[PDB]
RNA sequence: UGGAGAGUUUGAUCCUGGCUCAGGGUGAACGCUGGCGGCGUGCCUAAGACAUGCAAGUCGUGCGGGCCGCGGGGUUUUACUCCGUGGUCAGCGGCGGACGGGUGAGUAACGCGUGGGUGACCUACCCGGAAGAGGGGGACAACCCGGGGAAACUCGGGCUAAUCCCCCAUGUGGACCCGCCCCUUGGGGUGUGUCCAAAGGGCUUUGCCCGCUUCCGGAUGGGCCCGCGUCCCAUCAGCUAGUUGGUGGGGUAAUGGCCCACCAAGGCGACGACGGGUAGCCGGUCUGAGAGGAUGGCCGGCCACAGGGGCACUGAGACACGGGCCCCACUCCUACGGGAGGCAGCAGUUAGGAAUCUUCCGCAAUGGGCGCAAGCCUGACGGAGCGACGCCGCUUGGAGGAAGAAGCCCUUCGGGGUGUAAACUCCUGAACCCGGGACGAAACCCCCGACGAGGGGACUGACGGUACCGGGGUAAUAGCGCCGGCCAACUCCGUGCCAGCAGCCGCGGUAAUACGGAGGGCGCGAGCGUUACCCGGAUUCACUGGGCGUAAAGGG
């Protein structure tokens, strides 16, 4: 009548539910960063972005993200942020963005 | 690991005239033999149930109701049978029948008195009938404590113990000794019993005379050895609804009811022609009969079969000799009271259903796929008795109907469909009102076909009284292919049932040789649509005694018309008379009912012809008009409550009462 | 199955004598020896000239009747020789000739092909060891046709094997009456087979 | 190494030209016959609906428990039942359920075929190479207790294990932005900054086995693009708004209007757009001298779809055939409060139809998943079954035997035929018997070795007591078509334009090789005939290979 493969569904649900979160985590955070960066908060933006970054490659370990999933995100994050901090700010603190 | 000794097998049938308790009786039997309940619907013809290390097959269905036929079929296969009787229905006119059509075949059967709780429930009354009507030799086997409303327990004479039933849900039973009074009543019947069994076992006779009492084991042997011969019929009892007398009648089963082996062999025929017994040896050729096909949702087409010889195996190969067809039996199967026990083979004497087979319809004899290709008996011949006109409304429905019987004829070969070979309308051959009636529901519902239900027509005939002679001229002479034909004939009426006679009354040959054939095909022809209604003008002699011709004008055709004219008018002129069909019918009826029976027949445009007795009954013969002869079934069984039967044959045609001449002018 | 039924009939018809029987046809009575003419009721009458078709048919039926062999089989082997590399005419005979049931008769183990085939069937024959029972077996060049052992001393074998001391066998065959042997030297050849049959016709016949 | 024609317009002729026939081929069906066996092949119609069973699982060498059989019993006897291990039950976690198998509905299209491009990418498992595996926290099932239930199950507390999750570390080294270098669509470097590793089991226990982590390569499989090739209809002629391009964003493994926003008016079409029908494409198949025509069953490749539609989740992979969510349709149980579903898997049921099979045996082999293994699962597959459905082989007898029985048929009554046919005579002996009886199966495992080579050793057959072999061994199924010409094969009797035949031309109207029977004959033979469909014949769409004064055909 039935098959124990829903075991797979039960999981299907867990995992989704997991990464669902670190997913939306980095999301919001990704934003809080670039927000500042643009707003002018030179270093305190760099800060957050330094964090976001981690949380990303961090997520990339598992199955949430992967391949360039992360690296793409980054090449945009610490792309635009430096592309908003040039709105007259001079990269303050030694956040991720390299000299 | 035997579980099949055969002498442990009980194939039985529940028969009886309606009302009774047949059906309800069965489901009950199927709750006792299988209440089981351990800390571990007649769902298809025959079913198995176990009662004290004995496997029983039951096939409740009888009904009596008009159409027996089927009853008389299971009957042929089964070995024993319980003729349920309704205690209550005591001025019982229909307790009969059922049986008198049992000994008909030759099978043993015990009695059961079902409603010993319902009003008029008077045991004896029945016996004052079961020997007065049919007249068997029953033997009282029980005496109920509390007639009808006061239904409590029972006593078995043979075994002189008293039982009780404290309720009717089927729980609080018990074997409580005889209650004060009654007792005495017993004795005597318990002596007669033994006295009755004396007529079988001499042993139980001399010991009767000496003063010694017969052993409960030799006493049984008597009773049993007496039933089996169709001499005696053990009568028992109990409200089947109150769950009473059953668990005890269940014993009554085995203890007296025949085992496949006490049964007399079926005869079968070689492909050449010669009888021969078919031995119930589960090791001889494989011969099994079939008896009932059924469409299952779950497994599909099912062929319930009664094995006689050899032993079928699940997933083998058979051979229906009947329709010389090589079937591949795939699956074997036994019907348990609530599930489908898939067995692996069926040894001679046993019953169940096989799945597979497509060409095996009813009554088909199945042997082994190499065995001597033999065919059993089975040949029963119960034709129909009541039919009706069915015109399938607009030609649309006329089709749904075609399928209607194209599947309904296979799903019930107790009928026949006939399209009046002269005039569209189709008859529905039945065997009793109800019969055809319930088909009118299925055939009209499950087929959604919606048509008309009148009665057949009658094959009337045209002729005349006075003989006449008219001219047959034709001629059309205008300018070339003249068309010149003329003849004169002599028309003369003939005895109803004379036929067709013409007369080459032409001398030298005033009417050239080449044309006569043509003047006959013309005359012959015309005689088709009567001068009155348009019916076969017949019973006449025609005399061509004159007529001329033209050398050039005449035509093979010109003559055919001229002759078709003399005919088309001599009838008109010699005063036409609407002949109709008369039948020969013979009603077998107990001169009891006869009185009115004859009446009825007289008030039916018919005139009596005699009555030379038959059986214990009496036959009456006479003629009748098919018109006032329709649905005679439900009229003969009226004047006779069932005890009536008739036949019918055509014989001649004959003139209508004139008042019925202008009747037909429509 | 290989026909069965009146033979020294066909002997006739084709009007070109055949030894379907073997011995007897030799005697004054191959049928055609007595009444050399197509059978039936009519038979002996001035015959209308045959058509272009009738002709080739009869040459086929002749060639095929000789080897006694189902048109089916007959056709297959032709439809084989054609595509086969080599002058088709010859070729066709070539295989036809390599039938075991034939090689047997040729070898003289059997008075008639009718007979030879039965022998073949009943394993009275052997090839290089393993007996064969398929008349249709096709002999390659360089095989020993011998009589089985259980057989060897069975009347028939002898009498026929007997008249063999003397009688020749095809330049393509070498026989040893003692050991009841016989090799298939080479693929028989056009002339080697002296037949009252014309292959060209027949071919033309399978060209329509 | 390859090409056949013939019947039919007339009084006669020649031409043109239609019609017709013989040939092959079939997943076939139908008729009348029907003996054996091998290898094939068997829903072509309703992608209509479907009872039942089985078609996907497996690891205890990842982890904690419940129950049950063993050790030793905890206590003084069973008690609060602990302990080490092997079954089990489900729960965890690990892989596998995306392969395999089915089907042709859709689709005229980068779907397919082919041949290429990825400075536009991905690849679990498997090889090779390099470096590692350092610390801490942390919950949820299982379980207990408790509630609601007919049922499916469901809700609430509280524990706890791990190769489950999570933080910090170290980073061989990898990811990003910036600068420079080579390069040339995003490819390789290189420095600053910044960010990220990990898991533990078994044993014989600092050493192996199996795992883990990161990075580089190998391999295999893919994603995507592009040129060319891929049907009928102009009595479908114009089509287009995310429409064509652009910038920036999103999105992805990755390119891209794949999406969003905004700008620009562009993009396509008689080289046939758009619209409408039909169809899965190819290897191949049949036919054909060839070109060419048809075709696409089984087998192999690719695609698509799994009731119809929409959607995402998990994941290396899927928008998932036996997963999930919503709409809709159908199917079922119901204590009617609410549950359970999808045979185009294997087999079968029903309906439809002219028609297409067994709810079969075996995991013996091959092949697949999980496991260190033993081993488990495997309707994949290997076999059996029914069917002249096809093909191939074989048999119903062989040799004698009359100027030639009989019967029957024809007769000019002389006789002619059936016909060596029978008879009769010998001889071989299918079937069928007793007996014997496989190959497919040698590894995984285990032992020497070094758990490498190599050597030895053990357990392994569904078919199957089948094939096949030796001994015995009886004369042991024939049909069907046709007999005017094309076309081989002719007489008698019936019949009288009747009944009937018939592909064509045409037969039948009292002496018919054309109807119907008989005798006889011809062809073929477990088959013979018919009916569908495709090629051929048909140079009758002509490239090969045709034509237009009057035959059809020159446009005023
Ligand atoms: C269950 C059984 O054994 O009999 C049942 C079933 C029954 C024998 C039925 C009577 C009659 O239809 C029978 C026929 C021939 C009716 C016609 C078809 O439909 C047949 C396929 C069917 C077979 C059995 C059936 C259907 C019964 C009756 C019917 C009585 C009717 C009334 C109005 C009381 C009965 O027994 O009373
Ligand atoms: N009261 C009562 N009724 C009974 C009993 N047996 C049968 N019946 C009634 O008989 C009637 C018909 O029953 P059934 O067995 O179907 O009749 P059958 O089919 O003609 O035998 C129903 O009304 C039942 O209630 C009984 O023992 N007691």
């Amino acid at each position: 009548r039935n098959l124990s493969a829903l075991k797979r569904h039960r999981q299907s649900l867990k995992r989704r539910l997991r990464n669902k979160a670190k997913k939306s985590a980095i999301k919001t955070l990704s934003k809080k960063a670039i927000q500042l960066a643009q707003e002018g908060k030179a270093e305190e933006a760099l800060k957050i972005m330094r964090k976001a970054e981690s949380l990303i490659d961090k997520a990339a370990k598992g199955s949430t993200l992967h391949k360039n999933a992360a690296a793409r995100r980054k090449s945009r994050l610490m792309r635009k942020v430096r592309q908003l901090l040039e709105a007259a700010g001079a990269p303050l603190i030694g956040g991720g963005l390299s000299a | 690991k035997v579980e099949y000794d055969l002498k442990r097998l009980r194939n039985i049938g529940i028969a009886a005239h309606i009302d009774a308790g047949k059906t309800t009786t069965t489901e009950r039997i199927l709750y006792y033999t299988g209440r089981i309940h351990k800390i571990g619907t007649i769902t298809a013809a025959v079913t198995t149930c176990f009662w004290k290390d004995h496997r029983i097959n039951i096939i409740d269905t009888p009904g009596h109701v008009d159409f027996t036929i089927e009853v008389e079929r299971s009957m042929r296969v089964l070995d024993g049978a319980i003729v349920v009787f309704d205690s209550s229905q005591g001025v019982e006119p229909q307790s009969e029948t059922v049986w008198r059509q049992a000994e008909k075949y030759k099978v043993p059967r015990i009695a059961f008195a079902n409603k010993m709780d319902k009003t008029g429930a008077d045991l004896w009354l029945v016996i004052r009938t079961m020997q007065e009507r049919l007249g068997a030799r029953p033997v009282v086997m029980q005496l109920p404590i509390g007639r009808e409303d006061t239904f409590s327990g029972i006593i078995d004479v043979l075994r002189m113990k008293a039982y009780t039933y404290g309720n009717d849900l089927g729980t609080d039973i018990r074997e409580i000794p005889i209650p004060e009074e009654y007792l005495d009543q017993a004795r005597e019947y318990h002596e007669k019993l033994v006295e009755v069994a004396a007529d079988f076992d001499e042993n139980i006779m001399l010991k009767y005379l000496e003063g010694e009492e017969p052993t409960e084991e030799e006493l049984v042997a008597a009773i049993r050895k007496g039933t089996i011969d169709l001499k005696i019929t053990p009568v028992f009892l109990g409200s089947a609804l109150k769950n009473k007398g059953v668990q005890l009648l269940l014993d009554a089963v085995v203890d007296y009811l025949p085992s496949p082996l006490d049964i007399p062999p079926i005869k079968g025929t070689t492909p050449e022609g010669e009888v021969v017994e078919i031995h119930p040896d589960p090791n001889g050729p494989l011969a099994a009969l079939a008896f009932k096909i059924m469409a299952d949702p779950y497994v599909g087409r099912l062929t319930f079969i009664r094995v006689y010889s050899g032993t079928l195996t699940s997933g083998s190969y058979v051979y229906n000799t009947t329709k010389g067809r090589k079937e591949r039996v795939a699956r074997l199967l036994r019907m348990h009271a609530n599930h489908r026990e898939e067995v692996e083979e069926l040894k001679a004497g046993d019953l169940g259903a096989v799945v597979g087979l497509k060409e095996t319809i009813t009554g088909d004899t199945l042997v082994g796929e190499d065995a001597p290709r033999v065919i059993l008996e089975s040949i029963e011949v119960p034709e129909p008795v009541i039919d009706v006109a069915i015109e399938p409304k607009t030609k649309a429905d006329q089709e749904k109907l075609s399928q209607a019987l194209a599947r309904l004829a296979e799903e019930d070969p107790t009928f026949r469909v006939s399209t009046h070979p002269e005039t569209g309308q189709t008859i529905i051959s039945g065997m009793g009102e109800l019969h055809l009636e319930i088909i009118v529901d299925r055939l009209k519902r499950e087929f959604k076909v919606d048509a008309n239900v009148g009665k057949p027509q009658v094959a009337y005939r045209e002729t005349i009284t006075k003989p006449v002679d008219v001219e047959g001229k034709f001629i059309r002479q205008t300018g070339g292919r003249g068309q010149y034909g003329h003849v004169k004939i002599k028309v003369e009426p003939l005895p109803r049932g004379s036929g067709f006679e013409f007369v080459n009354a032409i001398v030298g040959g005033v009417i050239p040789k080449e044309y006569i054939p043509a003047v006959q095909k013309g005359i012959e022809e015309a005689m088709q649509s009567g001068p009155l209604i348009g019916f076969p003008v017949v019973d006449i002699k025609v005399t061509l005694y004159d007529g001329s011709y033209h050398e050039v004008d005449s035509s093979e055709m010109a003559f055919k018309i001229a002759g078709s004219m003399a005919i088309k008018e001599a009838v008109q002129k010699g005063d036409p008379v609407i002949l109709e069909p008369i039948m020969r019918v013979e009603v077998t009826t107990p001169e009891e009912y006869m009185g009115d029976v004859i009446g009825d027949l007289n008030a039916r445009r018919g005139q009596i012809l005699g009555m030379e007795p038959r059986g214990n009954a009496q036959v009456i013969r006479a003629f009748v008009p098919l018109a006032e002869m329709f649905g005679y079934a439900t009229d003969l069984r009226s004047k006779t409550q069932g005890r009536g039967s008739f036949v019918m044959f055509f014989d001649h045609y004959q003139e209508v009462p004139k008042q019925v001449q202008e009747k037909l002018i429509k | 199955g290989r026909y069965i039924g009146p033979v020294c009939r066909l002997c006739r018809r084709e009007g070109v004598k055949l030894y379907l029987k073997g011995e007897r046809c030799y005697s004054p009575k191959c049928a055609m020896e007595r009444r050399p003419y197509p059978p039936g009721q009519h038979g002996q009458k001035r015959a209308r000239r045959p058509s272009d078709y009738a002709v080739r048919l009869r040459e086929k039926q002749k060639l095929r009747r000789i080897y006694g062999i189902s048109e089916r089989q007959f056709r297959n082997l032709f439809e084989e020789a054609s595509k086969k590399k080599g002058v088709t005419g010859s070729v066709f005979l070539g295989l036809l000739e390599s039938r075991l049931d034939n090689v047997v008769y040729r070898l003289g183990f059997a008075v008639s092909r009718r007979q030879a085939r039965q022998l073949v069937r009943h394993g009275h024959i052997t090839v290089n060891g393993r007996r064969v029972d398929l008349p249709s077996y096709r002999v390659r060049p360089g095989d020993e046709i011998a009589v089985a052992e259980k057989s060897r001393n069975l009347e028939l074998i002898r009498q026929n094997l007997e008249a063999m001391k003397g009688r020749k066998v095809g330049p393509w065959l070498s026989l040893d009456v003692e050991g009841m042997k016989g090799k298939f030297l080479r693929l028989p050849d056009r002339e080697d087979l002296a037949l009252p049959v014309n292959e060209q016709l027949v071919i033309e016949f399978y060209s329509r």
